[PDB]
C-alpha cells in the first residue's frame, strides 16, 4: 500500500479507478469515491456525535447511468445492500417484528439498513416509491440508528451505513429552466440530508 | 486504520465560502444550504485526506473539498442565474 | 437441630433491642393490633444480630424461609395471646443489587436482589395454603398443608381423596413481569425480561410502568430442548450523598446557575439561547397541583419544533435522551398506539393475558423524544391527546376495558409542510395535522434560518474547532471554570432536583401573569395559555429548588412564551402609525425600514416601539409583507 500511497497525486488515481467502464461524469465519480471511503465519524467528547458516512443523491434523465453505478457500489464496498423504491417497504427496511419460535416472545428482526451497519445502502428509484417507505428513511440518513417502538418492543439499532440514491425529476425529464426544488417531487427536508 | 486530523489554518477560506454560498441562496430557488452542508466540505476534506493515507487536513484537501461542494451548488440553478455565479465564485 | 433457627428467630423478633426499644417486637404487635398478619424483617438488622443464620439463609435458603413462616407465626401468635394464619414475610435490605443481566446458573435457589421497571402484571388468582381432604372409599378424613393429594387411602384404590372445599384455606397470587431500566441498556439491545410472582400483602402494590428494586429469590421452573422459564419468589419490594448534597446546594447558590446549566445543555452547539432555556424547563417540568374535586393538573412541560430542516432540532432531541435520568426516544415513522401507549396480550409464560405497557407507558415520570411527529398516523396521535392533557391511557380491546396513568413529558419534533415554513401562512396551514393538537402544546417554536454573514461566519468558526478537537480542551476549561456542567453531574442534579423540591407560586408573580395575559387577550391564545406560563416558573423554581415560585422566573417565561407561542394607551399610537402609513404607502407601493426610521421615527412622527409593533400588526393584519431582513417593506393589502 505504502509505494502507491508515496505516488505522488493519488486522488486522481482513485477518482479515475472508480467504475472505468462509464465514460465522463468525473463529478459524479468524486462523490462515489469519496462515499467509499467516508469521513470520521467524530463521537465528539462521548456527549456529541455527528455521522461520518457521505450521503449522495443521484438525480437527471434517463440513459445517464444513475442506477448502474449503485450496480457498482454493491461490488465495490465492503458491506452494501441493494433496494428498489417500490419494491421496499417501510418494515423491510428498518425493522420487522417476529414471535420466538422457543420462548414465544416478541422479537425483532434488523432490515436493510440494520443489514448495512458500517456499510452502505443503496436505493433505486428513491422517488417513486410511496411517501411512507420514503419517510422511514429520515432517522438513518442522520442518526444512523433505527428507531422502533411496536407490540412492546422499545430500543433502537445501529444503522450506520452511507446511502446512495437514484431518482427521475418530474416528468421524466429535467427542466433546466427551474429550479431542483421545483423538478422534483421531494422537499428541502429529504434533500437536506 | 487512517483518521486524519484538523488544524484550523485554513479557517479563512471555508467560512466565506459558507458565507458565500449562503448569501446566493437568500432568494434563489434552490438547495437548502445550511449548517449540515456546510458539514460535507469538512468531511468530504476528509475523504480526501483519507485517500491519501495522511494524518493530517492538509490545505490541498480542502481545495479539492472546497471546488467539488461549490460546483454542486452552481450547478443546481436556473440558466439565467447559473451564468452569473459562474464568475461571482471564480476565486474558489 | 432446626430449633436453634427457630430460637435464634425468636430472640431477633421479641428480644432484638434498638434505638432502646424492642422495634421487632413492637412492630409485630402494632401488626397484630392492625390485625395485618406479616412482618417486614430488615436484613442489615439480621446480619448485625447474628451472621451464621445469615450464612445458612444467604446460601441455602431452602428450609430457612419455612422456617421464616412458622417460626413468626408461633411467635406473632404468642404475642397475640400475651396482648389478648401464617405470618407473610418482607424483607427490607440495603445491600448491592446484581444486574438483571448477570443473574446466571449458579445464583439457583439464592436470595438476590435486583432493580428494574414493572411493564406487565396480571390480574389475582387463588392457590391453596391448606386443605382437608376425605377418601371416597371409607370417609376417612385428614389435613394437609410441590404439594400432592395422597395416592393411597390412610385407613380403597388408587387416588381415593377426595378435596374437603369448606375445610381448606386458600392464598391470592400474582405474577409480575420485570425488566431492567432502557436507560442502562446499550443501543442494539432489548432489555431483559423477567417474571416475578407474588402472594399475600405483596400483590397489586405495583402496576405496570413502576421502577421498583427487589429482594427475593432466584430460581426456574418447566413451563427448547430443556428450556426452563426463570422465575422469582417475591420476598422484598421497595419503590444521594451528603457531600453530593452539599455539591448540588451549591450549585443551586451558584450565582450564574441559570445560564450556566443554559450553557451546558447541549453546549456543542452555538447561540440557540432561547430554545435551550424551554428545554431546560422541560428537563425539570412544573409543579403537580390538584383539584378540590379530585381533578389532576398536568404538570409536565410538552414543546414543538416546528421549523426548516438542518437547524440541529433532531440533535436537540438526542442531548436530552443523553440529560433525563428517563429517557426514551422513538421516530413517528417507527412507532404504532399499541407500541406507544399499553396493550393486553397474553403471557405465554402463565397462558393468561396481561395488560402490557408501550413506549409512552415506560416514559412515565420522566421525559419522550419524539421525531417527525407530523409523519405518525391520527389514532397514534389521538392516544397522545388522552396522555397530554390527561396523563391516562385508556384501553379497550378484545373485551375488557381499562384506564391507565401515564405522566409523561413529551418534545415532539415535526417538519412543517411544503418543507420550510412561509411566514405568508398562518401556521395552521404550514400544518398537516389536527387543528387542536395546537391547542395541546404548551409551546411550539418555529425556528428560521434566514442567510446572514456575521452570524453565519461566527458559526462556522465555531463548527470548524468542534472538528480541530479544540473543542475537547475547550468544554473541559470551561467545566473547570464552572461555565458548563458535566452531563452526568447535571443528570444527577437534575434527578436531585425532581425528587426533593416542589416548589409553588406567589401572588406577586401570578399578578402579574393575570395582568400581562389580559393585554395578550384585549389585542387578540385561551384562557388555557396562561396557566401553561405557571409551569414554566415553576420548572424554573425547581432547577433553583427555590421553596417558591418567583416573578423573575415569569419574565423569562413571558420572554420564552412571546419568543415561542407568537413566533407567527400604548396601542393607540400603534393603531395610528397604522392609519398614517396607510396613507403614507398607497397599495402596492415599496420602501425599506430605515426610510420609516428617517421619515416617521426621526421626526418623531412616531416612535420605534410603535414602529416594530405596527410593523408586526400590519403584516398579520395581511397589510404589508416584510422582505429581505426589512431592506425592502411592500405593502400587499388594504
Ligand atoms: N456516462 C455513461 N457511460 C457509459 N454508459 C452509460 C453512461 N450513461 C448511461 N450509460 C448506459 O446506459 C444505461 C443506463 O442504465 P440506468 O443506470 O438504469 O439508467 P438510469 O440513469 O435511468 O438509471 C446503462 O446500461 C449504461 O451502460
Ligand atoms: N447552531 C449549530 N451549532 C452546531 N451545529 C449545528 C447548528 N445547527 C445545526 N447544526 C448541525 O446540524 C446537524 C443536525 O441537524 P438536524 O436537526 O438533524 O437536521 P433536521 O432538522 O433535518 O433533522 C448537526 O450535525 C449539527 O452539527
Ligand atoms: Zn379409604
Amino acid at each position: 500500500f505504502r509505494k502507491i500511497s508515496r505516488d505522488r497525486g493519488i486522488i486522481d488515481k482513485i477518482i479515475s479507478s472508480m467504475a472505468p467502464s462509464i465514460y465522463g461524469h468525473r463529478d459524479i465519480k468524486t462523490a462515489v469515491a469519496c462515499s467509499l471511503f467516508g469521513g470520521v465519524p467524530k463521537n465528539v467528547n462521548g456527549k456529541h456525535s455527528i455521522r461520518g458516512d457521505i450521503n449522495v443523491l443521484l438525480l437527471g434523465d434517463p440513459g445517464t447511468a444513475k442506477s448502474q453505478i449503485l450496480k457498482y457500489v454493491e461490488k465495490t464496498a465492503h458491506r452494501a445492500v441493494f433496494a428498489t423504491g417500490q419494491g421496499a417497504s417501510a418494515v423491510g427496511l428498518t425493522a420487522s417484528v417476529r414471535k420466538d419460535p422457543i420462548t414465544k416472545e416478541w422479537t425483532l428482526e434488523g432490515g436493510a439498513l440494520v443489514l448495512a451497519d458500517k456499510g452502505v445502502c443503496l436505493i433505486d428509484e428513491f422517488d417513486k416509491m410511496n411517501d411512507q417507505d420514503r419517510t422511514s428513511i429520515h432517522e438513518a440518513m442522520e442518526q444512523q440508528s433505527i428507531s422502533i417502538s411496536k407490540a412492546g418492543i422499545v430500543t433502537t439499532l445501529q444503522a450506520r451505513c452511507s446511502i446512495i440514491a437514484a431518482a427521475n425529476p418530474n416528468g421524466g425529464r429535467y427542466n433546466s429552466t427551474l429550479p431542483l426544488a421545483q423538478n422534483v417531487s421531494l422537499t428541502e427536508p429529504i434533500l437536506s440530508r | 486504520k487512517i483518521y486524519p486530523k484538523l488544524h484550523q489554518m485554513d479557517m479563512d477560506k471555508v467560512s466565506r465560502v459558507y458565507a458565500d454560498l449562503r448569501r446566493e441562496s437568500i432568494s434563489t430557488g434552490s438547495f437548502p444550504i445550511t449548517v449540515r452542508h456546510l458539514e460535507s466540505i469538512l468531511r468530504i476534506a476528509e475523504s480526501f485526506a483519507k485517500m491519501r493515507l495522511s494524518e493530517f487536513v492538509s490545505s490541498y484537501d480542502l481545495d479539492r473539498a472546497i471546488k467539488v461542494v461549490v460546483d454542486s451548488f452552481v450547478d443546481a440553478q436556473k440558466v439565467s442565474v447559473r451564468r452569473q455565479l459562474r464568475r461571482s465564485f471564480a476565486i474558489y | 437441630d432446626n430449633t436453634e433457627i427457630i430460637k435464634s428467630f425468636k430472640n431477633f423478633i421479641l428480644e432484638f433491642r434498638l434505638d432502646s426499644q424492642f422495634i421487632y417486637r413492637d412492630q409485630l404487635r402494632n401488626n397484630i393490633l392492625v390485625k395485618n398478619y406479616s412482618l417486614t424483617v430488615n436484613m442489615e438488622h439480621l446480619i448485625g444480630y447474628n451472621e451464621d443464620i445469615y450464612k445458612k439463609l444467604s446460601d441455602e435458603p431452602s428450609d430457612i424461609i419455612p422456617l421464616f413462616e412458622t417460626a413468626i407465626t408461633q411467635v406473632a401468635k404468642r404475642i397475640s395471646i400475651l396482648s389478648r394464619p401464617t405470618f407473610q414475610l418482607i424483607l427490607n435490605s440495603n445491600a448491592n443489587q446484581i444486574p438483571l443481566r448477570d443473574l446466571d446458573s449458579e445464583h439457583v435457589s439464592k436470595i438476590v436482589r435486583l432493580s428494574g421497571i414493572i411493564i406487565s402484571t396480571s390480574v389475582l388468582s387463588s392457590r391453596a395454603t391448606y386443605l382437608s381432604i376425605m377418601c371416597r372409599n371409607c370417609r376417612h378424613t385428614t389435613s394437609i398443608t410441590t404439594v400432592s393429594l395422597p395416592r393411597s387411602c390412610l385407613s380403597c384404590g388408587p387416588d381415593p381423596y377426595i378435596i374437603i372445599h369448606e375445610s381448606s384455606k386458600f392464598i391470592d397470587q400474582q405474577f409480575l413481569k420485570l425488566q431492567e431500566i432502557p436507560e442502562l441498556v446499550p443501543v442494539g439491545e432489548m432489555p431483559r425480561n423477567l417474571t416475578m410472582t407474588c402472594d399475600r400483602y405483596l400483590t397489586n402494590k405495583v402496576i405496570p410502568g413502576t421502577r421498583v428494586t427487589i429482594v427475593g429469590i432466584y430460581s426456574i421452573y418447566n413451563s427448547g430442548v430443556a428450556i426452563r422459564t426463570p422465575y422469582i419468589k417475591i420476598l422484598g419490594i421497595q419503590s444521594f450523598t451528603e457531600e453530593e448534597e452539599e455539591e448540588f446546594l451549591q450549585l443551586s447558590r451558584n450565582p450564574k446557575l441559570y445560564e450556566i446549566l443554559t450553557n451546558s445543555i447541549a453546549p456543542s452547539i452555538f447561540g440557540n439561547e432561547d430554545i435551550k432555556k424551554a428545554i431546560v424547563c422541560l428537563l425539570m417540568g412544573g409543579s403537580k397541583k390538584i383539584l378540590p374535586d379530585g381533578m389532576r393538573l398536568r404538570g409536565d412541560i410538552n414543546v414543538l419544533l416546528l421549523g426548516d430542516p438542518g437547524t440541529a432540532k433532531s440533535q436537540l432531541l438526542k442531548f436530552v435522551e443523553k440529560v433525563s435520568p428517563i429517557a426514551v426516544y422513538t421516530s413517528g415513522k417507527g412507532s404504532s398506539a399499541a407500541g406507544l401507549t399499553a396493550s393486553v396480550q397474553r403471557d405465554p409464560m402463565t397462558r393468561e393475558f396481561y395488560l402490557e405497557g408501550g413506549a409512552m407507558v415506560l416514559a412515565d415520570g420522566g421525559v419522550v423524544c419524539i421525531d417527525e411527529f407530523d409523519k405518525m398516523r391520527d389514532e397514534d396521535r389521538v392516544a397522545i391527546h388522552e396522555a397530554m392533557e390527561q396523563q391516562t391511557i385508556s384501553i379497550a380491546k378484545a373485551g375488557i376495558t381499562t384506564v391507565l396513568n401515564s405522566r409523561t413529558s413529551v418534545l415532539a419534533a415535526a417538519n412543517p409542510i411544503y418543507g420550510r415554513y412561509d411566514d405568508l401562512k398562518s401556521p395552521g396551514d404550514n400544518i398537516d395535522f389536527q387543528t387542536t393538537i395546537l391547542s395541546a402544546f404548551d409551546m411550539i417554536f418555529i425556528v428560521k434560518d434566514d442567510h446572514n454573514e456575521e452570524r453565519d461566519i461566527s458559526i462556522a468558526n465555531h463548527v470548524i474547532n468542534i472538528h480541530t478537537g479544540n473543542a475537547n480542551a475547550m468544554q473541559n476549561q470551561q467545566e473547570e471554570n464552572g461555565s458548563e456542567i458535566s452531563i452526568e453531574k447535571m443528570k444527577r442534579y437534575i434527578t436531585y432536583c425532581r425528587l426533593k423540591c416542589a416548589p409553588r407560586l406567589s401572588p406577586q408573580a401570578a399578578e402579574k401573569l393575570s395582568s400581562n395575559f389580559v393585554t395578550i387577550r384585549k389585542q387578540l391564545i385561551t384562557i388555557r395559555q396562561l396557566e401553561a406560563i405557571i409551569r414554566i416558573t415553576e420548572s424554573l423554581a425547581k432547577l433553583e429548588l427555590s421553596p417558591i415560585a418567583q416573578e423573575r422566573h415569569v419574565d423569562e417565561a413571558i420572554r420564552l412564551f412571546q419568543a415561542s407561542t407568537m413566533d407567527a394607551t400604548s396601542l393607540s399610537e400603534i393603531r395610528r402609525f397604522e392609519q398614517e402609513l396607510k396613507r403614507r404607502l398607497p397599495i402596492g407601493w415599496s420602501t425599506s425600514y430605515q426610510t420609516l426610521r428617517r421619515e416617521f421615527v426621526d421626526t418623531h412622527r412616531f416612535s420605534q416601539l410603535a414602529l416594530d409593533k405596527a410593523l408586526y400588526a400590519l403584516e398579520k393584519h395581511e397589510t404589508i409583507q416584510l422582505r429581505h431582513q426589512g431592506q425592502n417593506i411592500y405593502r400587499s393589502g388594504v
